């Protein structure tokens, strides 16, 4: 994802979220949405499955 | 070390009882928790007695 970093401060981890590794081809069952926002800085996350 | 978007009591800083000395300079060390700043930067390295 990247070759090296040197310096940040901000981490965040929040609580484990579980995936399947395994791809196919067959038909999408769900959907996923997500709105990125800057104002004034402040980051901002807006999702719903 | 920056110290950002976090939420700290100095209270349980003080009453560890073990430090041999103590100066604090610009404020009052008795009213410090209730006022406000923006950032917290510490720097931590040795030094003779
Ligand atoms: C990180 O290091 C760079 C030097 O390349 C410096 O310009 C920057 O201010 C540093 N970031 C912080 C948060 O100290």
């Amino acid at each position: 994802v990247y070759s090296s970093a040197n310096n940040c401060t901000f981490e965040y981890v929040s609580q484990p979220f579980l995936m399947d590794l395994e791809g196919k081809q067959g038909n999408f069952k769900n959907l996923r949405e997500f709105v990125f926002k800057n104002i004034d800085g402040y980051f901002k996350i807006y999702s719903k499955h | 070390k920056r110290i950002s978007n976090c939420v700290a009591d100095y209270s349980v800083l003080y009453n560890s009882a073990s430090f041999s000395t103590f100066k604090c300079y610009g404020v009052s060390p008795t009213k410090l928790n209730d006022l406000c700043f923006t950032n917290v930067y510490a720097d931590s390295f040795v030094i003779r007695g």
